[PDB]
RNA sequence: UAGAGCACUGAUAGGGCUAGGGGGCCCACCAGCCUACCAAACCCUGUCAAACUCCGAAGGGUCCCAGGUGGAGCCUGGGAGUGAGGGCGCGAGCGAUAACGUCCGCGUCCGAGCGCGGGAACAACCGAGACCGCCAGCUAAGGCCCCCAAGUCUGGGCUAAGUGGUAAAGGAUGUGGCGCCGCGAAGACAGCCAGGAGGUUGGCUUAGAAGCAGCCAUCCUUUAAAGAGUGCGUAAUAGCUCACUGGUCGAGUGGCGCCGCGCCGAAAAUGAUCGGGGCUCAAGCCCAGCGCCGAAGCUGCGGGUCUGGGGGAUGACCCCA
RNA sequence: UCCUAAAAGGUAACGGAGGCGCCCAAAGGUCCCCUCAGGCGGGACGGAAAUCCGCCGGAGAGCGCAAGGGUAGAAGGGGGC
RNA sequence: UCAACGGAUAAAAGUUACCCCGGGGAUAACAGGCUGAUCUCCCCCGAGCGUCCACAGCGGCGGGGAGGUUUGGCACCUCGAUGUCGGCUCGUCGCAUCCUGGGGCUGAAGAAGGUCCCAAGGGUUGGGCUGUUCGCCCAUUAAAGCGGCACGCGAGCUGGG
RNA sequence: CCCCGUGCCCAUAGCGGCGUGGAACCACCCGUUCCCAUUCCGAACACGGAAGUGAAACGCGCCAGCGCCGAUGGUACUGGGCGGGCGACCGCCUGGGAGAGUAGGUCGGUGCGGGGGA
């Protein structure tokens, strides 16, 4: 038996896949959030970015802005440019929008 | 006495058209089936009528994938 | 007599007759059998007056378990009409009995009883039989 | 290795593939001789005909 | 009691020819070993008829081992009605399921009334040690009417043997005798013609 | 798909459990109690399905690489014929698990091989693809006592029915080979001997039912032994006999099961017949050998023709396939 | 549409069974959200079945309509533009 | 609803025993053939009848065959022709025997029957009705048999159907 | 070694039962001012928080009652080659070889990246 939440998973993240892009997976707990690009032709997780490994203060949604740039940054290092925003169970909104914000204005292509 | 049985429908001949293996362009019909018996996978389009095609040029391969079903993809050449 | 209360299709193919039986092969029930020993349709109307044969023989007393039920349509077409229009009218229905099925088990009787009762139940049949006792092969199965 | 096969009961009569695996060994008359390679291919085809000929293993 | 059988090792032989010599195929395993084997066919016959699957038989092979065994399964020929393989369970000393008999002692009332006792199960499964194995279970049928019915519930296992089937499960029972009486009511009794399910628009 | 299976769609017999009614007590004061009654759902045991499938072969199909030089394949064009098929084998459907029936599938053969050998004779069953010749040789199916080419061939067994040389249910001390039981010199079986008896002319029971007109009964006494009875018998009775014990004879006897070959069941129309004569430790039937005969198949020998390859250079003619 | 059809395709009969000659302006496009039938228990009128709550329930419901295939990791239910 | 759905024209129904031609045994009616559902006959089982008794005589429910005289199925020779009912004449064959002969059982006292077995040598009438075959009827009889031969026989006759 | 993400195998991973985990992470949790939200409901979604609890959910262990997996041997069936029956059908050779059932197995395995630990 499923629930709503992984069936709502499921839904976009199926959609996602078949765009044949790289996918910036998010992640959002009650305190933290976390993000990693992911190639999923290889199983392979490429560039990673979180409140909890950059020891973020404490406005949720700035602190996801502030992932994002994060994330973009590393990433543009690494020859990315394009990729797909895996918005998960997470209506694209509040924190999860900062966090695509912050790494659009990185210079992630998306 | 007469009948009211004598009728039936031109066959649809259906079915796998490449199977895996078999080198294929781009645009050549794979599959032919009513309903998903085959998915669509990697460079393999699906049509209105459940058609798989193939999107590259490449080779034919299938892919059981237990309750997920059965694919079939296109390997570039 | 026997036949199907309700079917999901009226008429069926004659199909064949290949082989030894399916199932059904082991006493397990009574304590005699009726066997066959060549394959044939044994029609309800056989069934029927074998089993009525053996409790007319009982008189009162025993057990008598029938393993084979007739759920094949037989089907004919009228007489003197020619070929073609269609495909005959139901006239009865059979079950299909092939080499070594008991079709009948008596239960709770003499040894004699049992004997002489399965085999005038065999002389209504259109098929040679063979009287068997439960041995410990069938319990075992 | 090599395989001495004779024909020895006419194809007349029989499926026309058994016919094509004798004219693919080259036994086209009876009583006909050939020593072919034993490889599993000409094997093959001579197992598929082999009631109507008789096979020898040679060199 | 306690069975013996003259056993034999088999590897390559064809089935079909050790039956035309007379022999039973069959196979020797347990969760530690595995050997195809043969035994004589009426010596195999005199023994089973007497300890089916119920009672021990302890192998004798020809390397001189002696195997306590019990027979697990019996394929029969279905056209001739004759044992084609054996199947032989090879026992250890930890407990293991099988099927003891049932002996129902007592006349019941119902059968002195003219019914039949129908003797649903003539054994029952159970887990039980090899060292422990009984040699039957008796029922009390003498309380029974037509037509009342025992169930697996109502059995009194001997020490050291537990039960391995549902207590739901129904052994015995006592039913109504055929009576001729009943002929002339069931001959003209009509029987209505079969209906067909209706398929498409109706239902 | 075959097979198998019952998890789905349906069927389905018995049992358990158990909404619902039927029926019976007990009530209209609304509930209760009993069901050898029909019976949903559910479980157990056991089954069935072209239009059911939790399963699922052998095969079949296609692509790749490889063998495969064949009156093979691929491309372009000229010219047709055919578009009534038929028998057989397998898989099915229709039919009646009928038709030299009918309609498909795969294959084959006749068609067009009514050319050849076998099958008495006979398009399609068996053998086998006929270029021409030979008073040569070897085989195929099939045959080897005479017609009629080649064994009255060798070794073992069965059959007595001319079975072989047309058929079924079913029936039988035909016969033979394997097994399985008992009972038997604690004297069996067969015959011949006596005994075969009391409660008791027993009961659910009725108008005769005394062991022997149906059932829901078979319990005891005297016993060496005797069923509250195998059959004949009686309107019932009576009688006779069996199972049964004792005696007499002295070594085998009776009841089952599996396999081989014969017997009956077996009546149709001009004259009979296995093709004929004729065959009985076969000239029949089964198992195993050796030899021979046997076709237009294969071979030897000569020749023609086409195709290819060498000659030679090109239709000059010869050799090889 | 299914069977016959002999596990590629195709395959006949006056063989076995059914349907079509429409419909939808949303029953179409897209984005977002939601998950059935059924069984048990509880609940005014209210019942086998109206609506409510709890627990079990992988799909037996649903998908305009015949049948088959497919299908909730939506093709089903609802809303926005 | 060109639905006869690859749709002869924009536009179309019947009758012929007054009939004709070109063809077909590619296709029916007669007969033969194959088949044997049907039909006729014979068996198996022994529920049950027969006062008593399964089998003198009978045989529920069912089962297996034989024959090729019925009606059919199929469409194989014959449509550049195999005359089709019934009669008359003339026969011949089968035997599932009507009579005559020889038997067994009998619910066979005798006389007379019933049933089954063997037997095809010979025999098996005259008339009323109706085209009839068949059938009914009259008067007899040892008996008034059933079938096959292109439903025997029209280069033998008849010609009522 | 533990936890949090995200794949792959596609139930040997599941149902049920018992036990354990809050330092970290995760969850529930405190609020509903702000963004957003309910065909009603801050349940869900969403935002700001950090007092409490591992009660639920989740993760991690153990159990074979159910579920799932499942040999070996034999058998059915069958491509090819042969016989037998008047037929329904039945055998032999060679190669292939089930399904059911038996023994038994299973309360998952593994990739990548992060946070913590030795
Ligand atoms: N290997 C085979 N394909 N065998 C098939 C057996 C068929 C054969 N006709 C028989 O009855 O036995
Ligand atoms: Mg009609
Ligand atoms: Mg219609
Ligand atoms: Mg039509
Ligand atoms: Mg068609
Ligand atoms: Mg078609
Ligand atoms: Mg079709
Ligand atoms: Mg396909
Ligand atoms: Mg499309
Ligand atoms: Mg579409
Ligand atoms: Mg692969
Ligand atoms: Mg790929
Ligand atoms: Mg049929
Ligand atoms: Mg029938
Ligand atoms: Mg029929
Ligand atoms: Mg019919
Ligand atoms: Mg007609
Ligand atoms: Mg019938
Ligand atoms: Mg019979
Ligand atoms: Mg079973
Ligand atoms: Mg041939
Ligand atoms: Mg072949
Ligand atoms: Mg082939
Ligand atoms: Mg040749
Ligand atoms: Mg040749
Ligand atoms: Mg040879
Ligand atoms: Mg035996
Ligand atoms: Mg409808
Ligand atoms: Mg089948
Ligand atoms: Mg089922
Ligand atoms: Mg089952
Ligand atoms: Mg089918
Ligand atoms: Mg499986
Ligand atoms: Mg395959
Ligand atoms: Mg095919
Ligand atoms: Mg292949
Ligand atoms: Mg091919
Ligand atoms: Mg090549
Ligand atoms: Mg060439
Ligand atoms: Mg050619
Ligand atoms: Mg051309
Ligand atoms: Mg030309
Ligand atoms: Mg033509
Ligand atoms: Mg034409
Ligand atoms: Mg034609
Ligand atoms: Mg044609
Ligand atoms: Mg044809
Ligand atoms: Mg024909
Ligand atoms: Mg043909
Ligand atoms: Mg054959
Ligand atoms: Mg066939
Ligand atoms: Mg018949
Ligand atoms: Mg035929
Ligand atoms: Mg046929
Ligand atoms: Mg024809
Ligand atoms: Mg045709
Ligand atoms: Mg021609
Ligand atoms: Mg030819
Ligand atoms: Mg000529
Ligand atoms: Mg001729
Ligand atoms: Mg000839
Ligand atoms: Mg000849
Ligand atoms: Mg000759
Ligand atoms: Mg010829
Ligand atoms: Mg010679
Ligand atoms: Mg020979
Ligand atoms: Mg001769
Ligand atoms: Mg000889
Ligand atoms: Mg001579
Ligand atoms: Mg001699
Ligand atoms: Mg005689
Ligand atoms: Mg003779
Ligand atoms: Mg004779
Ligand atoms: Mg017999
Ligand atoms: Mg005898
Ligand atoms: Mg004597
Ligand atoms: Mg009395
Ligand atoms: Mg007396
Ligand atoms: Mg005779
Ligand atoms: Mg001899
Ligand atoms: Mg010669
Ligand atoms: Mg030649
Ligand atoms: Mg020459
Ligand atoms: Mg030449
Ligand atoms: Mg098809
Ligand atoms: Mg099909
Ligand atoms: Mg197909
Ligand atoms: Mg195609
Ligand atoms: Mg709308
Ligand atoms: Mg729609
Ligand atoms: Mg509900
Ligand atoms: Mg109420
Ligand atoms: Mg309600
Ligand atoms: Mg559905
Ligand atoms: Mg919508
Ligand atoms: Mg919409
Ligand atoms: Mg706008
Ligand atoms: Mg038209
Ligand atoms: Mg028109
Ligand atoms: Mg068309
Ligand atoms: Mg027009
Ligand atoms: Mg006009
Ligand atoms: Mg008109
Ligand atoms: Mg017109
Ligand atoms: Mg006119
Ligand atoms: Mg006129
Ligand atoms: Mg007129
Ligand atoms: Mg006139
Ligand atoms: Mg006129
Ligand atoms: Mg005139
Ligand atoms: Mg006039
Ligand atoms: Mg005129
Ligand atoms: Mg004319
Ligand atoms: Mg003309
Ligand atoms: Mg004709
Ligand atoms: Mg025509
Ligand atoms: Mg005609
Ligand atoms: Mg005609
Ligand atoms: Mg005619
Ligand atoms: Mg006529
Ligand atoms: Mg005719
Ligand atoms: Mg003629
Ligand atoms: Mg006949
Ligand atoms: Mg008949
Ligand atoms: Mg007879
Ligand atoms: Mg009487
Ligand atoms: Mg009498
Ligand atoms: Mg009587
Ligand atoms: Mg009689
Ligand atoms: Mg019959
Ligand atoms: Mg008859
Ligand atoms: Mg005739
Ligand atoms: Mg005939
Ligand atoms: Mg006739
Ligand atoms: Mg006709
Ligand atoms: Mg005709
Ligand atoms: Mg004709
Ligand atoms: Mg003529
Ligand atoms: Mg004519
Ligand atoms: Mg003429
Ligand atoms: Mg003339
Ligand atoms: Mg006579
Ligand atoms: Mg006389
Ligand atoms: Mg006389
Ligand atoms: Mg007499
Ligand atoms: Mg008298
Ligand atoms: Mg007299
Ligand atoms: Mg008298
Ligand atoms: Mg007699
Ligand atoms: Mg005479
Ligand atoms: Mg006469
Ligand atoms: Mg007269
Ligand atoms: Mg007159
Ligand atoms: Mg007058
Ligand atoms: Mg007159
Ligand atoms: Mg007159
Ligand atoms: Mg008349
Ligand atoms: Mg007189
Ligand atoms: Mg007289
Ligand atoms: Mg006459
Ligand atoms: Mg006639
Ligand atoms: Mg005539
Ligand atoms: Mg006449
Ligand atoms: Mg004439
Ligand atoms: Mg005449
Ligand atoms: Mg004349
Ligand atoms: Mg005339
Ligand atoms: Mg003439
Ligand atoms: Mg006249
Ligand atoms: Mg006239
Ligand atoms: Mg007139
Ligand atoms: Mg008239
Ligand atoms: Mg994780
Ligand atoms: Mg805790
Ligand atoms: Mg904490
Ligand atoms: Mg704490
Ligand atoms: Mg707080
Ligand atoms: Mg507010
Ligand atoms: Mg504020
Ligand atoms: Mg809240
Ligand atoms: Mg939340
Ligand atoms: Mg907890
Ligand atoms: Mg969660
Ligand atoms: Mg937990
Ligand atoms: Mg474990
Ligand atoms: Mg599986
Ligand atoms: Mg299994
Ligand atoms: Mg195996
Ligand atoms: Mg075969
Ligand atoms: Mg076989
Ligand atoms: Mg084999
Ligand atoms: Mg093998
Ligand atoms: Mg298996
Ligand atoms: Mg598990
Ligand atoms: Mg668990
Ligand atoms: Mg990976
Ligand atoms: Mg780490």
């Amino acid at each position: 038996r499923l629930t709503a939440y992984e069936r709502r998973k499921f839904r976009v993240r199926n959609r996602i896949k078949r765009t044949g892009r790289l996918r910036l997976s998010v992640f959002r707990s009650l305190k933290h959030i976390y993000a990693q690009i992911i190639d999923d032709e290889k199983g392979v997780t490429l560039v990673s970015a979180s409140s909890l490994a950059l020891k973020l203060k404490g406005n949720k949604t700035e602190v996801a802005r502030q992932v994002g740039r994060a994330l973009a940054e590393k990433a543009l290092a690494l020859g990315i440019k394009q990729v797909a925003f895996d918005r998960g169970p997470y209506k694209y909104h509040g924190r999860v929008k900062a966090l695509a914000e912050g790494a659009r204005e990185g210079g992630l292509e998306f | 006495g007469s009948t009211k049985n004598g009728r039936d429908s031109q066959a649809k001949r259906l079915g796998v058209k490449r199977y895996e293996g078999q080198v294929v362009r781009a645009g050549n019909i794979l599959v032919r089936q009513r309903g998903t018996r085959f998915k669509p996978g990697k460079n393999v389009g699906m049509g209105r009528d459940f058609t798989l095609f193939a999107l590259v040029d490449g080779v034919v391969e299938f892919q059981d994938r237990g309750r997920l079903g059965r694919y079939v993809h296109v390997r570039p050449l | 007599m026997l036949m199907p209360r309700r079917m999901k299709y009226r008429k069926q193919q004659r199909g064949r007759l290949k082989g030894a039986t399916k199932g059904g092969d082991y006493v397990a029930f009574g304590d005699f059998g009726l066997v066959a020993l060549e394959p044939a349709w044994i029609t309800a109307q056989q069934i029927e007056a074998a089993r009525v044969a053996m409790v007319r023989h009982f008189r009162r007393g025993g057990k008598i378990f029938i393993r084979i039920f007739p759920d094949k349509p037989y089907t004919k077409k009228p007489l003197e009409v020619r070929m073609g229009k269609g495909k005959g009218n139901v006239e009865g229905y059979v079950a299909v009995v092939k080499p070594g099925r008991v079709m009948f088990e008596v239960a709770g009787v003499t040894e004699e009883q049992a004997m002489e009762a399965l085999r005038i139940a065999g002389h209504k049949l259109p098929i040679k039989t063979k009287i068997v006792r439960r041995d410990a092969y069938d319990e075992a199965q | 290795p090599r395989l001495k096969v004779k024909l020895v009961k006419s194809p007349i009569g029989y499926p026309k593939d058994q016919k094509a695996a004798l004219k693919a060994l080259g036994l086209r008359r009876l009583q006909q001789e050939r020593v072919l390679e034993d490889t599993p291919a000409i094997r093959g085809n001579v197992e598929k005909v082999a009631h109507l000929v008789r096979v020898e293993v040679v060199e | 009691m306690e069975y013996r059988l003259k056993a034999y090792y088999r590897e390559g032989e064809k089935p079909s020819a050790l039956r035309r010599a007379g022999k039973l195929p069959g196979v020797m395993y347990n969760r530690h070993l595995n050997r195809k084997v043969y035994v004589d066919l009426v010596e195999f016959d005199k023994v089973f008829r007497q300890a089916s699957i119920h009672h021990v038989i302890v192998l004798e092979l020809p390397d001189g081992q002696s195997l306590p065994t019990l027979v697990r399964q019996v394929n029969l020929d279905k056209r001739r009605r004759r044992p084609e393989h054996v199947d032989f369970f090879v026992l250890s000393d930890e407990p293991v399921e099988m099927y003891v008999p049932l002996r129902f002692v007592g006349t019941p009332a119902g059968v002195r009334a003219g019914g039949v006792l129908q003797e649903i199960h003539r054994d029952i499964l159970v887990k039980v040690s090899p060292r422990n194995i009984p040699e039957f279970i008796e029922v009390d049928v003498s309380g029974l009417e037509i037509g009342d019915s025992l169930h697996a519930s109502d059995l009194k296992l001997p020490p050291g043997v537990e039960l391995a089937v549902s207590p739901e499960e129904t052994i015995a029972a006592v039913v109504p005798p055929e009576d001729v009486e009943k002929l002339a009511e069931e001959a003209a009794a009509e029987v209505a013609e079969p209906e067909v399910i209706k398929k498409g628009k109706e239902e």
